[PDB]
DNA sequence: AATTCCCCCCCTTCGGTGCTTTGCACCGAAGGGGGGG
């Protein structure tokens, strides 16, 4: 086995288990019962001070419950990640492929035993309906799913099974972030599925994204013939903020028609100086801002905003006012479900593009998020999210 | 007797020794009770005599048990707990009778000497050493150490609960049609089958427990209804809390007020309509627990109402999984909500209240959403499923709120109900400018040294006025400027400001606040029939907004 | 002036955190109370 170690001077996960639905409990004491017969997990007592939340998620049209453990905290203090630390280092050509497919290599991690001096940290508690009995504690004997150290240990077992596959097809790039296989081909969709089952058959014997449709969405100014005092006032505020993100924007020729104590619904007589300044500033907004470079030494930050009618908007960035990618998620009634689907799409885009899940900033109350986010989650990984309360200043992104 | 169950391996925190505390002078009756107890325990092997080889000590005392003529011997393990290893407690909550199902036969059992029937780790026994005194310092004292789980130790409850679960596991494996609610050593065994077969199975369970050391005395074994279980009186078809006695005094101290709020929160789960806001407000700003507090004519009304409510006997009902969970919410004013969860009309499974005030500024919709989340997360614990809500809010109001709020808001399947006091938004801010209305360029400034500020409202038609303010920061002056602009205006109004703080307060439609200024803003906003609030960058050469900047400065 | 331990809940207070708006709004831990064993 591998001698997994924590950070110098870090205790371990001590998170409380949140209540679960009766359907997610009846389908969790069944998974854990069979997982214990095979020796994957073993019962423990209260002498183990550590704990980690657990819940079950029914994946996309799978008709089966899958146990998911929120190893977000244990990932932050594990920091072993040294056996081929690169973890299939991010291929820059993955984002340029015509189509990639996500395959869940789940039962592959349940064959390599976990280090004995580490199973104490991977402990979880199964709650009871109406607290009929005290929670049942378990711990992992094999590599868990969702822990950042599982791909880092199984690395010298997947580069060997994939060897007689990726050598025959050099035009396919395969990426494994946490528990999923991102196989990015370049052929036709019909042949893509055929090339996928061969990999699936290869996986069994040896034991629908489209990154070509992604682009940054820039800020666009309105184009209207009639210009009221309010309209320039909104544009001046938008242009004033846009200056800090798009350097070179001037408002001298626009912050001159708002001189005085006139009305606010009257039509302003747009002049030539403002007209030239309007077109000039628009062209700067046309080209995406250059001079920003991804720094792998700093964590990405996402920022979702609600725009109504199902429209959302996110800005992945590493430093303020320097956006690495902006987008707009459309609607796919529910409000938390749309936000939950938004986080997964941004995370999937971020993993494909940079290989790191960003630190989200959700526009939702904490108690609303934690109540319902596990109901619509369908991904193996769970990003770290922070809650914010910021009203829309000037509608500066849509 | 001591169980043959395995002992949980416990250890001290790294680098820490054992306690060496000294024994307090105990009273004569407590000393005699301790000596009497520590003799039967020593004969049964639960404690062992020691001598000079053990340098540890910890104070011991003896409280009176819930039933008289019995003493509970406790150890002041407060220095050992600071050095004991950490534990993860397995008790995640408290069972509720509303979550019980209607079982034909029911029996409640209580294990006698629960802690003293579970062995303690052999390497940890030397630390649990104590000294019984001798009465009038005749002898130097008799020193003992614990061979079982001490009472007052940090790890004892979790260890006992895990041991009891392990003991009960084979029996529940053999019998899967018998429900057993276990809480520490209290067992509620409910099942089908006639009284004879149920009693036979109960005898089998008691024999199984006795095979594991745990003994169930016949005095603590209940076989007939009503069953006193976990503070409730379980009946064949209903349940009730054990009688609640509220203090009746003419002079209320600080401590006795919170001994009345606490007993009202507990009673506010089967009793509908309990309010404790006015009574709890009496605890704000107090210093000493013995300070006499006079009732303020608003706590007296609440006390009378809650005393009247407790005078009528109310009962709950049992869960029925073949029926639908319904939850009704009603408003009580001043941010108080009362909810009841039922399955059949006028037969409540549970009742409750929500009165938490979150945030400095709020409205009824946000508090209703918070109450909905609280009810959802409590029903998930008790029944494992979310109920159908019957909210006192119109569908159109919720639609206009969640499709225009800048936050993700969702509440589950819910049906509008028309029961007088309704949740509504008192005012709305128009998204577009209103024609034929005076535009109000407001501003406010305040020096950060002498706490002097000024507000200004110079507007389109020519009106202007500067008002000075004393002891106001940069934000209160802006709020005052908005207030003064709202005051001296007609019905339709357009207000343009230069900072995010006032807009952020006003845009999320508050109807009540903890500040008097925002409150005045709110009462003025409802009076107006059309209000349009807009932002403008301050020092960007914007005339008017810059003209007022000089005015307020 | 009595001295203990775990769990859930409510209500109030104080310090830390984040954004900037060096005040102000949120949040969590700790004090009190209720209930259970
Ligand atoms: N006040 C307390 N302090 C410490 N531990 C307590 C206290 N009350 C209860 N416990 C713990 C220790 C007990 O062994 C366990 C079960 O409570 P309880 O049933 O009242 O006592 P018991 O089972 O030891 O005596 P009994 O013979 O009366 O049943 O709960
Ligand atoms: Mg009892
Ligand atoms: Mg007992």
């Amino acid at each position: 086995t591998v001698p997994v170690k924590l950070k110098p001077g870090m205790d371990g996960p001590k998170v409380k288990q949140w209540p679960l639905t009766e359907e997610k409990i009846k389908a969790l004491v069944e998974i854990c019962t069979e997982m214990e017969k095979e020796g994957k997990i073993s019962k423990i007592g209260p002498e183990n001070p550590y704990n980690t939340p657990v819940f079950a998620i029914k994946k996309k049209d799978s008709t089966k419950w899958r146990k998911l453990v929120d190893f977000r905290e244990l990932n932050k203090r594990t920091q072993d990640f040294w056996e081929v630390q690169l973890g299939i280092p991010h291929p820059a050509g993955l984002k340029k492929k015509k189509s990639v497919t996500v395959l869940d290599v789940g039962d592959a991690y349940f064959s390599v035993p976990l280090d004995e001096d580490f199973r104490k940290y991977t402990a979880f508690t199964i709650p009871s309906i109406n607290n009929e009995t005290p929670g049942i504690r378990y711990q992992y004997n094999v590599l868990p799913q969702g822990w950042k150290g599982s791909p880092a240990i199984f690395q010298s077992s997947m580069t060997k099974i994939l060897e007689p596959f990726k050598k025959q097809n050099p035009d396919i790039v395969i990426y494994q972030y946490m528990d999923d296989l991102y196989v990015g081909s370049d052929l036709e969709i019909g042949q893509h599925r055929t090339k996928i089952e061969e990999l699936r058959q290869h996986l069994l014997r040896w034991g629908e994204l489209h990154p070509d449709k992604w682009t940054v969405q820039p800020i666009v100014l309105p184009e209207k013939d009639s210009w009221t005092v309010n309209d320039i006032q909104k544009l001046v505020g938008k242009l004033n903020w846009a200056s800090q993100i798009y350097p070179g924007i001037k408002v001298r020729q626009l912050c001159k028609l708002l001189r005085g104590t006139k009305a606010l619904t009257e039509v302003i007589p747009l002049t030539e100086e403002a007209e030239l300044e309007l077109a000039e500033n628009r062209e700067i907004l046309k080209e995406p801002v250059h001079g920003v470079y991804y720094d792998p030494s700093k964590d990405l930050i996402a920022e979702i905003q609600k725009q109504g009618q199902g429209q959302w908007t996110y800005q992945i960035y590493q430093e303020p006012f320097k956006n690495l990618k902006t987008g707009k998620y459309a609607r796919m009634t529910n409000d938390v479900k749309q936000l939950t689907e938004a986080v997964q799409k941004i995370t999937t885009e971020s993993i494909v593009i940079w290989g790191k899940t960003p630190k989200f900033k959700l526009p939702i109350q904490k108690e609303t998020w934690e109540t319902w986010w596990t109901e619509y989650w369908q991904a193996t990984w769970i990003p770290e999210w922070e809650f914010v309360n910021t009203p829309p200043l000037v509608k500066l992104w849509y | 007797p001591i169980s043959p169950i395995e002992t949980v391996p416990v250890k001290l925190k790294p680098g820490m020794d054992g306690p060496k505390v000294k024994q307090w002078p105990l009273t004569e009756e407590k000393i005699k009770a301790l000596v009497e107890i520590c003799t039967e325990m020593e004969k049964e092997g639960k404690i062992s005599k020691i001598g000079p080889e053990n340098p540890y000590n910890t104070p011991v005392f003896a409280i009176k048990k819930k039933d008289s003529t019995k003493w509970r011997k406790l150890v002041d393990f407060r220095e050992l707990n600071k050095r004991t290893q950490d534990f993860w407690e397995v008790q995640l909550g408290i069972p509720h009778p509303a979550g019980l199902k209607k079982k034909k036969s029911v029996t409640v059992l209580d294990v006698g000497d629960a802690y003293f029937s579970v062995p303690l780790d052999e390497d940890f026994r030397k630390y649990t050493a104590f000294t019984i005194p001798s009465i009038n310092n005749e002898t130097p004292g008799i020193r003992y150490q614990y061979n079982v789980l001490p009472q007052g130790w940090k790890g004892s409850p979790a260890i006992f609960q895990s041991s009891m679960t392990k003991i009960l596991e084979p029996f529940k494996k053999q019998n899967p049609d018998i429900v057993i609610y276990q809480y520490m050593d209290d067992l509620y065994v409910g099942s089908d089958l006639e009284i004879g077969q149920h009693r036979t199975k109960i005898e089998e369970l008691r024999q199984h427990l006795l095979r594991w050391g745990l003994t169930t005395p016949d005095k603590k074994h209940q076989k007939e209804p009503p069953f006193l279980w976990m503070g409730y009186e379980l009946h064949p078809d209903k349940w009730t809390v054990q009688p609640i006695v509220l203090p009746e005094k003419d002079s209320w101290t600080v401590n006795d007020i919170q001994k009345l709020v606490g007993k009202l929160n507990w009673a506010s789960q089967i009793y509908p309509g309990i309010k404790v806001r006015q009574l709890s407000k009496l605890l704000r700003g107090t210093k000493a627990l013995t300070e006499v507090i006079p009732l303020t004519e608003e706590a007296e009304l609440e006390l009378a109402e809650n005393r009247e409510i407790l005078k009528e006997p109310v009962h709950g009902v049992y869960y029925d999984p073949s029926k639908d969970l319904i939850a009704e919410i009603q408003k009580q004013g001043q941010g108080q909500w009362t909810y009841q969860i039922y399955q059949e009309p006028f037969k409540n499974l549970k009742t409750g209240k929500y009165a938490r005030m979150r945030g400095a500024h709020t409205n009824d919709v946000k508090q209703l959403t918070e109450a909905v989340q609280k009810i959802t997360t409590e029903s998930i614990v008790i029944w494992g499923k979310t109920p159908k809500f019957k909210l006192p809010i119109q569908k159109e109001t919720w639609e206009t709120w969640w499709t225009e709020y800048w936050q993700a808001t969702w509440i589950p399947e819910w049906e509008f109900v028309n029961t007088p006091p309704l949740v509504k938004l008192w005012y709305q801010l128009e998204k577009e400018p209103i024609v034929g209305a005076e535009t109000f360029y407001v501003d406010g400034a305040a020096n950060r040294e002498t706490k002097l500020g000024k507000a200004g409202y110079v507007t389109n038609k020519g009106r202007q006025k500067v008002v000075p303010l004393t002891n106001t920061t940069n934000q209160k002056t802006e709020l005052q400027a908005i207030y003064l602009a709202l005051q001296d205006s007609g019905l339709e109004v357009n207000i343009v400001t230069n900072s995010q703080y006032a807009l952020g307060i006003i845009q999320a439609q508050p109807d009540k606040s903890e500040s008097e200024l925002v409150n005045q803003i709110i009462e003025q906003l409802i009076k107006k029939e059309k209000v349009y609030l807009a932002w403008v960058p301050a020092h960007k050469g914007i005339g008017g907004n810059e003209q007022v900047d000089k005015l307020v400065s």
